[PDB]
């Protein structure tokens, strides 16, 4: 009876490998502003592996970044889960 | 205006 | 299925808030953490999480601020979560002076160095850059 | 109404980033003869991430390597489930 | 909130198992691997999709054919799924002649390149390895 | 006996 030494952690990155993230000066940045309306909507009612999922949806739909410099405006951004979880995670 | 990080 | 969530405590919230960079680092500082921070701490004090602020660490901090909480017995408690927000690049995540890789920081925590935490959930939300690649995205 | 490119994609990995991946020569890898096992057992019962979490439970407790070299001996393995993902997945 | 599944057609899975590689990568022969891929043949039939297998493919053949796959129009399939059984390095997977990025086969059916399955689930499994770390364990 | 990829 051993578990791997890299089980069970869960790395909930604001973004894909590679990419920019995206803050907004005054009301944070899209991922933690996102995530904290998910959690406090859905902990008692999801588990965490979905209301990561909705933090995704809500990420990509609901922001797009503004410049006046046109190689950054319009941008997107998808964040991206990575689990080596072994189970299911839920707050209540 | 939106930032990077 | 489901992991054992109710220990006499949910467990440590670290939330390392990093605003303001080293003018060597030629990092700008990062208007609006502050309201991440404080918004991270109210939605985890509110699923009972014991939530310790810290802001602008160095990465020497930040690793002996990580091997400290790895150090203490975490028996009574479920999970744990930290929180990093500031600049990064893909593995990378920067202190006030400079850059620390997440390896360094996550290590700590691994099932046999931290054993307090083995078979418990370790939460790591990384708010960072990961290079300097731009969606431009696809109209729906 | 604009969405991330790289969204949408879920990466299904063996293990995590910078480890082996280890495979009996008879049998198969052990993280498809897990994968096979648990969508055979919960496609029609769980959304795929819950399957994907199933997996990684399996192959961290059930498998560990044998090699004569003390170095290759007597290892563990994790998948590594990477979702861009905005919406949750069931295959009925 | 979750991906409509009930197009007329749930959609490809592209099996891509490489068991014999050139004597010009020195890569050993990957025993197994079509157990693997006969397993998931069935697997995903089940699942009613409509399975193609490819055995021993060059990077060369790996980039063709997912391009290939990716012009093809998917709007009647509700789903995309690859697999690749290969060796593997970080962002790596082999032909059986040499390495290619995993980054260069699913940029293919990035969501303004492949508009027939933008807003849909695009799903890679990959046995291969990542590296040569080794994981001792630990107790429990 | 057990093989890595």
């Amino acid at each position: 009876h051993k578990i791997p030494v890299e089980a069970d952690f869960l790395y909930a990155y604001s973004t894909a490998p590679g990419y920019y993230s995206w803050r907004n000066s005054k009301d944070g940045s899209w991922f933690i502003q996102s995530l904290c309306a998910m959690l406090k909507q859905y902990a008692d009612k999801l588990e965490f592996m979905h209301i990561l999922t909705r933090v995704n949806r809500k990420v990509a739909t609901e922001f797009e970044s503004f410049s006046f410099d046109a190689t950054f405006h319009a941008k997107k951004q998808i964040p991206c889960i990575v689990s080596m979880l072994t189970k299911e995670l839920y707050f209540y | 205006i939106t930032a990077k990080d | 299925n489901s992991y054992k969530m109710d220990y006499p405590e949910m467990g440590l919230c670290i939330i390392i808030n990093n605003k303001n960079f080293h003018k060597s680092t030629g990092m700008t500082s990062r208007s609006g953490t502050d309201v991440d921070a404080a918004n991270l701490r109210e939605t985890f004090r509110n699923l009972k999480y014991e939530v310790r602020n810290k802001n602008d660490l160095t990465r020497e901090e930040i690793v002996e601020l990580m091997r400290d909480v790895s150090k203490e017995d975490h028996s009574k408690r479920s999970s744990f979560v930290c929180v990093l927000l500031s600049h990064g690049e893909e593995g990378i995540i920067f202190g006030t002076n400079g850059p620390v890789d997440l390896k360094k920081i996550t290590n700590f925590f691994r099932g046999d160095r931290c054993r307090s935490l083995t078979g418990k959930p370790k939460l790591f939300i990384i708010q960072a850059c990961r290079g300097t690649e731009l969606d431009c995205g696809i109209e729906t």
